[PDB]
């Protein structure tokens, strides 16, 4: 519950609740946009 | 420092030098001799307040029953014709023909009309046919949209009819509850569109009642993020279905209930009153726990008030959330047991949580559910609300189909000022035998039609009045349906810091200076009961610069059509006018010969009031070519005048011979005067002559009469008026234009004041300073101020030059003092139609303060000494007799070097009054009468969730 | 770090304000170079905060070393390699 | 840069998006010598 911070999108790959986590976490496991997934983290806990 | 005999001695020679100056230059006392020396082409007629009170409010009443019976001709027939529908779903075929506005199909057929231009129109209309305007966010073509298309066409007959009965007629438009709109007479629809027919205020004011609605807003933590702007965006887009008659207010709750605003409690929700919740609103956070047992009881609470005025009718609580689990079974069953207050619940944003408690909350209290997951869905959810709330009105039956008025508004069509007649229209198929009633319980839509306030200004004719006297109607509400401050421009709030869609709904209160009687009298024009009273008043000039008093009496009756209430302001010496008896023609035709352009040489550059003197001659605001046009169309017309009257005509021609003796016999005996520049004579009639014609170009006042700021301030004083010129270079007014003075002329035909005119003089200032001097002394100051603080001379060049300014924008420190010692008195007031540049955060409309001053006591003599600190002035103050100036000499600023902030007298940009502690006092008003809420037949059965 | 440091940080507004022309942002020319905004009425100038909102630039050892690391698991270079075709030439970057 | 776009699609970046970049209905830039009246001609469907 930290990715609402856009305030003009909504995002897919979230850790709001177990599924969700579980699923973003394997898509970061494949690799694929691994890093869209850790900016959006960063800019969670303020940014750069 | 003089004595004040000295002083005062000093005075009474150049009192006299400028009361005599202009009592001979202009001629003030042979104007006087002309109009008392025939007394016989004229007549004295009385001018009853009582009469033309009673008179006007029944033409206005027989205007609004016009209208009325238009509306009932208009709503039959679309009933009737809807119920003869068999809802085709194929139109391939047989497409429906039609003219689609705002244009250059799957079955619909286009129109190219004619679009002949009409006067009282200001667009291209065509009377063949009946346009269709439908919103772009609605795809015509569709099975709805199509359907709704054949059976308004029926309505086009109609729309013709009606015209042909009464031909000055403006809109008359249906708004259907699908969302096109079918208006009449066909014209095109004038960035992209965003109009839509169910959310304007004449819709909304049909579709239900007045309401008492209260927000509640979920401010808890899983509405942070986009979810909470969408719920802010929804809640200002919601506020917007909210008229006069509405009472708001916005509450939130996150494991604690509280207000967001400063109000506590419901609040009229006018323009002021919701842009303080709009504000507030866009400012809240989202954070803590969710408590729906703590946010419903405080909502419950806040309803059961009634502590204020509300609007005792329709009690709506309006949740803005995402989505729970929470019930709160035990908070309805406390507090709305019989279901008196109806519950809508929206469930706002893109998330995955429970939605059974919040539809659940939907129709166990006789509400709807609605879902808001993007912005795209904020415009049309957050109005179908009222559908729901005009349950109770169908099933009333005909008892509900009274016609109803909105407040002053601008017209989409760009028209002006128009007020709208209001009746909806309902779904009777099968009522004749009373079989289906599912869908019989929702409005086809709303009849309109429109009226400009020009049609009832038309209806109160203000030229047989002195420019002082005017009419003025009241709304229930208290704005001003009628009044001469009321401009076609929409009502500002605050400071417009960047970095017309609201109604002009201005208060009687604020339209003219608020006064302790005027409330009563307002009070009194609410409630329908007649009445009159004479009373002092306190006068603002037509420019917002001078404060004058004088007796006032006011007459006022009940329009008893309508709620609306008609007075007349009249004031003393205007109870009996100048009616011209005069029809022989040899008589007329050498009047009428003094207007000629080129006779201007010996008669004076001569005006003319653009007035419709005559039907056919229009005006033109300009006066070049209207004289032009008006003198070349009495010649060219027979005196008979089959169309329009001779009443407006024969006063404007029994002044022209009246200034025609005046500039002849007197004015070029004294071709040329040493102090004088210009002569000017201001007629009621409509005419101003200066006889100077290379002094003529110089004239900047307005050429109607009834509009010229000097005319109206002499007539109220019983001597001579000095006018201040402008400052900053507005046009060329500081040498070659002279100082402005003007004095009313008095007759007295058999004992019964009358001021038919007025005459004064420009003094030249060049020549005036002279015998003021008899120079730049370094010791003292020597000015000379009029009523209201500006600067007429001083006696040190350089203030000369900055002339007609305030003296406190020049001399803070003196001005500051003579308001303390009760030599100027002063009210502030707030210009709610005014446009200023934009601050920090073109131009916008703002709410502008003014301040005007004026001689508060009746003393002549004044004396003190003024202390700013480790130094001392000594002053003398003495009043000019039989005018209004005031002279006072001073030592001079260098003396002592102390200077405070300048005293600011202008149009200053400001945001009051505060609307939080309005509120808890607020201006008398009355409600409608009629409610239509809680029937029991109202099925309520489709909760939000049966269709999803 | 030698290379380029600080170069993404010119992006296109509009004429005499601080709101951005494309919705996607991309810098321009660091000295002349690059890529130039050429629109009815733009200019650039310093003042963006950059790409990815200031995550991936070579202005700071954290930075450039977060950004290495993106690049070598093959994920969102060719973004990088693009941004500095923007901001710088056109012949160096490629090499990098 | 045909090279440079190859070494993308082979270090596997966005290589679905540039395959349905090059579908048929594209249009041409205004430098080719293209018969005049039909500019969104270039593109195969040999791209997949
Ligand atoms: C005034 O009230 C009358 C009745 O009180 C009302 O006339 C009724 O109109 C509805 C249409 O809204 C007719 O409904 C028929 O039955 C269904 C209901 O939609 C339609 O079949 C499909 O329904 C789905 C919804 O589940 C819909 O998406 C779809 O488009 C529909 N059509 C398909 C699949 O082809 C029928 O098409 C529809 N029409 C028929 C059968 O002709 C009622 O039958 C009408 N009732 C009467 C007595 O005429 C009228 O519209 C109201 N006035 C206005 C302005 O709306
Ligand atoms: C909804 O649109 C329909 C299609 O335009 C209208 O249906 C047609 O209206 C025509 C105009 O009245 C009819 O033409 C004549 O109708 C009279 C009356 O019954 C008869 O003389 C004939 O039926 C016909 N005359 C001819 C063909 O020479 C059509 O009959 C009628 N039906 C069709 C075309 O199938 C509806 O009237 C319209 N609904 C409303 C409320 O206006
Ligand atoms: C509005 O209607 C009322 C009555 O419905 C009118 O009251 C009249 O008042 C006069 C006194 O001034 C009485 O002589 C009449 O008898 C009253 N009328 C009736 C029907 O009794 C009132 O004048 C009307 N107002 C207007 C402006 O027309
Ligand atoms: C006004 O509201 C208050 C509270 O909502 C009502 O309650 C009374 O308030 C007055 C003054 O505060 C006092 O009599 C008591 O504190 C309250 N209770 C009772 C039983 O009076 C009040 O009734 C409302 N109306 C008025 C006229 O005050
Ligand atoms: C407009 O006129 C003056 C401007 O100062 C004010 O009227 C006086 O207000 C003071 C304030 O208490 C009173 O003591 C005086 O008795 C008032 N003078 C009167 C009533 O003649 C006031 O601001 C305005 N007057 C109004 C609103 O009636
Ligand atoms: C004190 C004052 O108002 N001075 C005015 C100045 O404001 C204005 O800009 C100028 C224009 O010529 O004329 C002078
Ligand atoms: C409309 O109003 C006028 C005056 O307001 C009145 O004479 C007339 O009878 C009314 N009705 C019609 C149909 O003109
Ligand atoms: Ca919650
Ligand atoms: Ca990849």
């Amino acid at each position: 519950g930290k990715f609402n911070f856009d305030e003009t999108q909504t995002k897919r790959s979230t850790f709001d609740n177990f599924p969700q986590a579980l699923l973003t976490v394997f898509q970061i496991l494949t690799g694929e946009d691994w890093n869209a997934v850790m900016y959006d983290g960063i800019m969670a806990y303020g940014g750069p | 420092f003089p004595s004040a005999v000295t002083i005062k001695s000093w005075v009474d020679k150049m009192q006299e030098d400028l009361v005599t100056l202009a009592k001979t230059a202009s001629g003030v006392n042979q104007l006087v001799d002309i109009y008392e020396k025939y007394q016989d082409l004229y007549t004295v007629e009385p001018n009853n307040a009582r009469q033309l009170v009673e008179i006007a409010a029944r033409d206005i009443e027989k205007l609004l029953s016009n209208r009325s019976k238009a509306l009932v001709r208009l709503a039959l027939e679309a009933e009737k014709v809807q119920a003869a529908h068999q809802w085709r779903e194929d139109f391939a075929s047989n497409e429906v023909v039609y003219y689609n506005a705002k244009d250059d199909e799957p079955g619909s057929q286009r129109i190219k009309p004619v679009f002949i231009e009409d006067a009282n129109f200001g667009r291209q209309i065509s009377y063949q046919h009946a346009a269709v305007h439908i919103p772009t966010d609605i795809y015509e073509g569709s099975t709805i949209v199509l359907n709704e298309l054949n059976w308004t066409s029926a309505l086009d007959e109609v729309f013709k009819k009606n015209r042909e009965e009464d031909p000055s007629l403006l809109w008359q438009v249906f708004g259907s509850a699908t969302g096109l709109a079918r208006y009449y007479p066909a014209s095109p629809w004038v960035k992209i569109d965003l109009y839509d027919v169910r959310r304007r205020p004449w819709y909304i004011q049909g579709a239900a009642s007045p309401k008492d609605m209260l927000i509640l807003v979920d401010v808890s933590g899983s509405v942070s993020g986009l979810t909470l702007k969408l719920i802010r965006t929804s809640v200002s887009e919601m506020l917007e279905t909210l008229s006069d008659d509405d009472f708001v207010n916005v509450a939130s709750f996150n494991s604690n209930a509280q207000d967001v605003s400063c109000f506590q409690h419901l609040v009229q929700a006018n323009v002021r009153n919701k842009k303080v919740l709009k504000d507030a609103v866009n400012n809240i956070t989202a954070k803590g726990i969710t408590d729906y047992k703590k946010g419903f009881s405080f909502a419950f609470e806040q309803l059961l008030n009634y502590n204020v005025s509300r609007a005792n009718c329709n009690k709506i609580i309006m949740l803005f959330t995402d989505g729970g689990e929470e019930r709160a079974q035990e908070i309805f069953n406390k507090y709305n047991k019989d279901k008196k207050v109806r519950v809508f619940t929206f469930s706002v944003g893109q998330h995955n949580y429970d939605r059974g408690p919040i539809q659940w909350m939907a129709c166990e209290n006789k509400g709807y559910y609605y879902e808001i997951p993007s912005i795209g869905a904020i415009r049309i959810n957050t109005q179908e609300y009222l559908d729901v709330l005009g349950r109770p009105m169908v099933l009333a039956g005909d008892k509900a189909k009274q016609v109803q008025w909105t407040n002053v508004y601008l017209d989409a069509l760009e028209l002006g000022l128009v007020i709208t007649g209001t009746l909806p229209v309902f779904n009777i198929t099968g009522q004749f035998e009373n079989k289906t009633n599912l869908k019989n319980q929702l409005i086809l839509g709303v009849m309109g039609v429109d009226v400009s306030l020009e049609d009832i200004k038309r209806l109160t004719p203000r030229f047989t009045l002195c420019p002082n006297g005017y009419y003025f109607a009241i709304d229930p509400n208290g704005y001003v349906l009628l009044h001469p401050n009321l401009q076609p421009k929409p009502i500002g709030v605050g400071i417009p810091t960047i970095n017309s869609q609201e109604p002009v709904t201005l208060d009687f209160l604020d339209a003219e200076l608020e006064n302790d009687i005027k409330v009563e009298i307002r009070n009194k024009m609410i409630d329908g009961e007649s009445g009159e009273k004479t009373f002092r008043t306190l006068v603002k000039s037509q420019d917002e610069r001078y404060i004058d008093k004088g007796n006032r009496t006011y007459t006022w009756t009940p329009v008893n059509g309508t709620d609306y209430s008609l007075a007349l302001v009249l004031p003393t010496y205007s109870f009996y006018y100048i009616k011209a008896k005069l029809e022989e023609t040899i008589t007329q035709a050498r009047y009428s010969e003094t207007l000629k352009p080129d006779n201007f040489e010996e008669s004076g550059y001569t005006f003319i009031a653009p007035r419709d003197y005559c039907n056919d001659l229009k005006i033109s605001d300009n006066n070049t070519e209207f004289l032009l046009n008006f003198n070349e169309f009495i010649d060219r017309k027979t005196p008979n005048n089959p169309s329009c009257n001779a009443d407006l005509i024969n006063r404007v021609l029994l002044d022209a011979g009246f200034t025609n003796e005046l500039v002849q016999n007197y004015w070029s005996k004294q071709k040329n005067i040493k102090g004088v520049k210009a002569r000017f004579v201001v007629t009621d009639g409509g005419i101003t002559r200066v006889y100077p014609k290379e002094a003529g170009e110089n004239w900047q006042e307005n050429p109607e009469t009834y509009e010229d700021s000097f005319y109206k301030r002499s007539l109220d004083n019983d001597n001579y008026v000095f006018t201040a010129p402008y400052f900053n270079k507005s046009g060329p007014g500081a040498y070659e234009s002279g100082i402005m003075v003007s004095k009313a002329v008095e007759i007295y035909i058999q004992g019964k004041l009358l001021k038919p005119a007025v005459v004064g003089i420009k003094i030249d200032v060049n020549s005036w300073i002279e015998n003021f001097t008899k120079r730049n002394s370094d010791v003292m100051d020597c000015v000379i101020l009029d009523d209201g603080g500006f600067l007429l001379m001083a006696n040190h060049d350089d203030y000369t030059n900055q002339i007609g300014r305030f003296f406190g924008e020049i001399d803070p420190s003196l001005m500051r003092h003579l308001v303390n010692i009760s030599v100027y008195a002063f009210n502030k007031s707030y210009d709610y139609q005014s446009v200023c540049e934009p601050g920090a955060a073109s131009k916008q409309s703002c709410i502008t303060e003014q301040t005007q001053y004026f001689f508060d006591n009746d003393s002549k003599s004044f004396s003190g000494v003024l202390d700013c600190g480790n130094c001392s002035r000594i002053f003398h103050g003495e009043k000019l007799m039989n005018t209004n100036l005031i002279f006072i000499m001073v030592e001079s600023k260098g003396t002592c070097p102390c200077d405070t902030r300048l005293l600011i007298q202008a149009e200053q940009t400001s945001d009051g009054p505060n609307p939080c502690d309005m509120v808890k006092q607020p201006r008398y008003r009355k409600g409608p009468d009629v409610c239509f809420d809680n029937n029991v037949l109202e099925d309520y059965t489709d909760c939000g969730g049966v269709s999803g | 770090l030698e290379l380029f440091i600080g170069k993404m940080h010119k992006t296109c507004f509009f004429a005499d304000s601080d709101i951005v022309a494309e919705e996607d942002p991309a810098p321009c020319a660091f000295s002349g170079n690059g890529r130039q905004c050429t629109a009815n009425g733009t200019e650039c100038r310093s003042g963006w905060v950059g790409p990815n909102g200031g995550i991936t630039n070579f202005d700071n050892f954290a930075f450039a070393m977060l950004t290495v690391f993106q690049c070598i698991t093959m994920e969102g270079w060719t973004d990088v390699l693009y941004w500095m075709n923007d901001a710088m030439g056109f012949e160096l970057p490629w090499v990098y | 840069q045909a090279v440079l776009l190859l070494f993308r699609c082979a270090t596997g970046e966005a290589w679905q998006e540039i395959m349905l970049a090059c579908l048929p209905g594209k249009l041409c830039d205004p430098e080719s010598d293209y018969n005049p009246g039909e500019e969104y001609t270039c593109g195969s469907n040999f791209a997949i």
